[PDB]
């Protein structure tokens, strides 16, 4: 079927530049207009740019005009977004969408989204701290502190522990992100069977595991 | 520009009931309003085109309506899997524009938060840091207010609050509250307390420990 | 002969950025320039034909352009898997000719080399040989200068330097430096030192041992 | 699909001769012109020879004219390169390529490459020496000395040790090649679990394993 | 010339299913009927199935009718055997053969054979035990015990020791196979130069080497 | 079904002599019998087609004959490389059928077996197992009978016997005989013996050891 796949996201400094790609398959690419639409951390969808099937009619949102250029390479079935003079407010998840559903034109198929963060903050792995505490149940935790950019991903016992895990959305303080995660386990079997939070940070290729040790 | 005002941004509805989402345009549209559903991890998916046509695989429980200036999405009856962000959108003139979105949530029975408090780990302390953490888990409704006290005194400097979205399992919310201190200050006080105000309690729900 | 001058032979670009490779012909071409990508282990694969047509399975991020005398390959935006040798080529008259090639590498953050030094093994010594080895691992950028000292004196005779290509894991470089001596000379000096100069250090990075 | 496979590479003395083969399948061989192209150790691609589908039009690069002959056996779907009066500068990886992509003629399909070394140096197995050294991590090494011709292949614990292995390209000194390889292992588990570098030298059918022993 | 190559063999539980392939080259595949023929451990050849050049006439042996299906993909020059409802008695080496030799129709060209074992026993590496013992000659041995499925392959000093090696066919006891191998070496040079039996078990990708140590 | 009865399944013939293999059909055939030779490692190869036509590269020493119900393969004179399995086959009606096969072997001079016995290795014992092994090497003819004794008593439970095919080097046979015991039983007896009966000996050939 129709397939749209994106890449090129990442961290860039303000005033910087970057180029996103959107690969298409399962339809005649050169017969459809295509869109870029974005979605900020808070948030909501925002139309960015449109290009007709043959790259003749191009349209831009007011806030990107003269900074962004949208283009396509029809032989290679690929849609592009060239971003320059980047501002903080350009921080968003970027989606490509097909202008299909003829003759009721609509964004019928969307890519997966590729994340762009625009900041002068640099890429930093998190520190990771175990949070130890009758109950029958006991709650344990994992503090993930001072990383950049978003995201981090959290698992407990490498995915084995599912239910009762709450992973809280990150918050920015003093230039970096912090989040925490909690898990609930049986009180009669802790600590005699081990609990580990695993944290990975895509942007810096960092992975950390942390056993939760008891303390009175 | 065709401005789309979507309301409410947040809406809770009991299973079996009727959800209504409104989208008012600043000027008149077709037949050119569409609706998109966006589930937590995923990209938006087209739900309604035109103003009332269902797209492939969209349940009949979803119906869109309206004309001119005023459009609606109604889901009757709401089911557990309808939890999502819903966005209206005009396809009638550039610039194409979207509403601000609506977060649809399941209404359920009130639940008091289960609270756990955690002293800074020895590993953070040894690095000079001192974050104290409070988990407020599995509560409903979502509005809750957390205050931190140090030796009985309120402290709002260095407090990070974070809410999950509605949990698929039990439709409850959870939130995390972190008081960020330096070790030098942490070592100079004795007792730490997070207090929360929530619908399910007339008095503040309190959790405390003494540093040792 | 249609001479193709390709520049630069070496190019580093940060992920998300724009790579541009130029190919200038000594006389005019079609519509007859092609581009080839060659990944480390493999044979060249056709990337662009004509001057701007993509070949089967070539990502849209790859675009070729130009005419007459002057052609280009641009990849926007560069991704981690774009690391390769790129070659331009004219198919317009015999002799068919290629550019000298461009090694595309990922630009990343500076990294100081981690250095290990190794005395000749007892097994080499017993055979009469004496190679001393220095590993300079996981650094960026790739330019680095290694000097060997014996009893504090510089020695450039018998020095073999070798660089890996960019490492797929972390986009760093590593290099090996070997001082080849005979055992008779090796046994006549006390201390061996490799010193390196690199961007990440104002002073030479030094590693040393005393023979025993 | 289209398949091109080569053989016949190896070591030859200057002035010597050798014949490379390129087997084709998955297309009508006798309907395509074919090329030989080469790539030296340093390096770059270089066009060697062309032969039309029916062996009537043949073309040669200036530096090979009168020394090399290109031919084909269409019934056996095989392309050949006959090399004589070999020079040092003929040392290269040799590729065959199909002249396809009609009507935009291009070298669309390439063989895997077969290596030709032209030298008066003789085939010699390497000597292999363990390089022993707190860290948490410890770095060990393997010195591969005095072999000919290229290549050698290096593994550690027979492929089991992957990440952190760096194998450096060979260098020629005093007529023979030398290279080294390094690996990084956990300091707490060395030497109590063994580390071995394995070296194999295709040209002489030699294989060597070498445990890394500690020393102060 | 005519080339037939098979694959797809392996271990399957009774009642299970599996698909064998037979690749053809060097003749016009779509102009020949093809056969599958099998050969059990004990044994003898047994005709399984026939398919005419255009897949219109199909024939089956009585014991496979309704369980096996024979088919072919002429564009990809490949013959298939789809096996379902597998019994123990289907355990065999499976060959494909061309129905050629027109007009004296005969199975003129055969594939190499691909082994199918049908059993509820699971894949298990062998244990391998050295068998040590004046003679001038001394006989040493290698016991390979409790593996599944067949086969294992045995060498001594990695192929260097050839003559005087006897490797005995496997026997099934208690659900698994056992075999042994013997080698004869000079008495004056054992143990001062080492003797090792090497055992490899394809089905489990296991390889084992075992030095033979003396004992009184 | 056209049943093919092939006899003998096993046949020995001295080099220089005449081998004859018979194949009788349950009903009449062409001109549709074929013969196949199968050497140890390999697939069957077509030898005779029709009933008497040689296939490409088949030596003239191979001749097939017969008609109706009764066919033969004769090889005159047998050479060392004729060692193989030979299979007759009818191509006249489905189901195509084969004979049971004949194993052709070289007849040679009688040879007494050379016998070695081996106690269980310390490594097996330590795992709880106890196999005792007897090799009976380089004998002719192939018929041989092995018995195991434990403390002088015959034991046929846990005995595995295995014969190689004829050895290309000297046309002899070898066989292996394994007595499988548990360590608990093995440790409870003192002496182990394999005894074999063969043409070259009026008395049993015996090999023994005492456990230690």
């Amino acid at each position: 079927d129709v397939q749209l796949v994106e890449s090129g996201g990442g961290l860039v400094q303000p005033g910087g530049s970057r180029k996103l790609s959107c690969a298409a398959s399962g339809f005649t690419f050169s017969s459809f207009g295509m869109h870029w639409v974005r979605q900020a951390p808070e948030k909501g969808l925002e139309w960015v740019a449109y290009i007709s099937s043959g790259s003749s009619t191009l349209h831009y949102a007011d806030t990107v005009k003269g900074r962004f250029t949208i283009s396509r390479d029809n032989p290679k079935n690929t849609l592009f977004l060239q971003m320059t003079s980047l501002r903080s407010e350009d921080t968003a998840m970027y989606y490509c969408a097909r202008w299909g559903n003829y003759p009721h034109y609509a964004m019928d198929y969307w890519g997966q989204g590729t994340s762009v963060t625009v900041s002068s903050a640099k890429t930093t792995a998190p520190s990771v701290y175990p949070l130890a505490p009758t109950g029958s149940s006991v709650t344990l935790g994992c503090l993930v502190k001072g990383y950049f950019p978003e995201p981090v991903t959290l698992t407990w016992n490498s995915g084995s522990l599912s239910s009762g895990v709450h992973t809280f959305p990150a918050v920015l303080q003093s230039g970096l992100y912090t989040l925490s995660s909690s898990v609930t386990v049986t009180s009669s079997t802790w600590p005699s069977q081990t609990i580990t939070c695993n944290v990975a940070h895509p942007a810096s290729s960092t992975k950390v595991d942390k056993k939760i040790e008891p303390r009175v | 520009n065709i401005v789309m005002t979507q309301s409410p941004k947040s809406m809770s509805m009991s299973v079996g009931e009727r959800v209504t989402l409104t989208c008012k345009a600043s000027e008149n549209v077709g037949t050119y309003v569409s609706w998109y559903q966006q589930k937590p991890e995923q990209s938006p998916k087209l739900l309604i085109y035109g103003a009332s046509n269902r797209y492939t695989g969209v349940p009949d429980r979803f119906t869109g309506s309206g004309s001119a200036t005023d459009f609606t999405l109604t889901i009757s009856s709401v089911q557990a899997e309808d939890l999502a962000d819903y966005h209206c959108g005009q396809s009638y003139s550039t610039p194409y524009t979207f509403g601000g979105g609506t977060k649809l949530e399941i209404k359920r029975a009130d639940a008091a938060p289960t609270v756990s408090i955690f002293p800074p780990s020895s590993e953070q302390l040894t690095s000079g840091g001192a974050s104290v953490v409070c988990f407020l888990n599995n509560f409903y409704p979502k509005d809750i207010n957390v205050k931190w006290k140090i030796d009985g005194s309120e402290r709002q400097n260095g407090v990070l609050n974070s809410w999950t979205d509605q949990d698929s399992k039990d439709s409850t919310y959870s939130m995390s509250s972190t008081l960020t201190l330096t070790k030098d200050e942490y070592e100079r006080h004795n007792s730490y307390t997070c207090e929360a105000t929530h619908k399910t309690s007339t008095s503040p729900i309190v959790k405390s420990f003494n540093r040792n």
